[PDB]
C-alpha cells in the first residue's frame, strides 16, 4: 500500500509548520523507538465488569489518539455488525492511532463478551466559534448504572466510569465538559443497544433518537433522554 | 514475513510521526 | 465524525 503511504506523508508536509523536514528525519532515521504492540485484555469469570471496562479503556488508550492527519481504519457506518467486528480486529492486529469512531467500533468488539453489559453509541453536535463538532462515545449501562467509553482529544470527553444513575445525568455531564471550553451542545444522537453476536447481519442504528438541545428546552431534554432509556429495556 | 518487517518499520515510523504532532 | 471533541 504505497499509494496511501505517501498520501500521509504528502498531507503531513502541508499541515505541519515544517512539513518537509519532519518526514525526512523520520523515513530517514535507520534507529527508530519500536513500539511495543499492546496486549489486548482478556479476562477472567471472577473479574468485575468495571475493572474490565477501565482495561478495555486503558487499552483504547495504548492505541494513542491519531494526529497523524490520515485515518488508517475507515468506517461505514452501514456495515453490517460482523462487518465491522472484521474491522475491529484488524485494528486489533495493526496497532496503530485511531479515533473516536473507531474506539466505538473497539469498544463492541471488546465488550461482546459481557452480555450483562449494555452498549450504545452517543454522538454528540457541538458550536464553537462559527465552526460545528461532531464527536462520539459508547454509551454503556452496567447493573442500573451508566457509564461512557470512548477516544477524544480531551480528558473529560470519553471515559465516565458507570458511576451516573440515570442516562440524563450521564449526558448532562458531557455537556458541562462541552461548556467548560466554551462550546454549546446543538444535538445528540443516541443508538439503540447493539447485539452481542458479532456475527449479526444488522447494522448499529445509530439514531434511534436525535434530540435538539435547544429547541427542547431543559426539562424536556430530560423527559427525552429517559425515554430512549426506557426504550433500550426492550 | 517480508510483509511484517515492513508493517513494523511503518508503524514505528507511524508513532514517531504521532508523537511530532502532538 | 473527525472532530473528537
Amino acid at each position: 500500500d504505497e499509494a496511501t503511504w505517501e498520501r500521509m506523508w504528502k498531507h503531513v508536509a502541508k499541515i505541519h509548520p515544517d512539513g518537509e523536514k519532519v518526514a525526512q528525519r523520520i523515513r530517514g532515521a535507520t534507529d527508530l523507538p519500536k513500539i511495543p504492540i499492546p496486549s489486548v485484555p482478556t479476562f477472567q469469570p471472577s473479574t468485575p465488569v468495571p475493572e474490565r471496562l477501565e482495561a478495555v479503556q486503558r487499552y483504547i488508550r495504548e492505541l494513542q489518539y491519531n494526529h497523524t492527519g490520515t485515518q488508517f481504519f475507515e468506517i461505514k457506518k452501514s456495515r453490517p455488525l460482523t462487518g465491522l467486528m472484521d474491522l475491529a480486529k484488524e485494528m486489533t492486529k495493526e496497532a496503530l492511532p485511531i479515533k473516536c469512531l473507531e474506539a466505538v467500533i473497539l469498544g463492541i468488539y471488546l465488550t461482546n463478551s459481557m452480555p450483562t453489559l449494555e452498549r450504545f453509541p452517543i454522538s454528540f453536535k457541538t458550536y464553537f466559534s462559527g465552526n460545528y463538532f461532531r464527536h462520539i462515545v459508547l454509551g454503556v449501562n452496567f447493573a442500573g448504572r451508566y457509564g461512557a467509553l470512548g477516544m477524544s482529544r480531551r480528558e473529560d470527553l470519553m471515559y465516565k466510569p458507570p458511576a451516573f444513575r440515570t442516562l440524563s445525568e450521564l449526558v448532562l455531564d458531557f455537556e458541562a465538559a462541552y461548556g467548560r471550553c466554551w462550546h454549546v451542545l446543538k444535538k445528540v444522537k443516541l443508538g439503540q443497544s447493539v447485539s452481542h453476536d458479532p456475527h449479526s447481519v444488522e447494522q448499529i442504528e445509530w439514531k434511534h433518537s436525535v434530540l435538539d438541545v435547544e429547541r427542547l428546552g431543559r426539562d424536556d431534554f430530560r423527559k427525552e433522554l429517559e425515554r430512549h432509556a426506557r426504550d433500550m429495556r426492550l | 514475513s517480508a510483509q511484517q518487517e515492513l508493517k513494523q518499520r511503518q508503524r514505528a515510523e507511524i508513532y514517531a510521526l504521532n508523537r511530532v504532532m502532538t | 465524525e473527525g472532530e473528537c471533541y
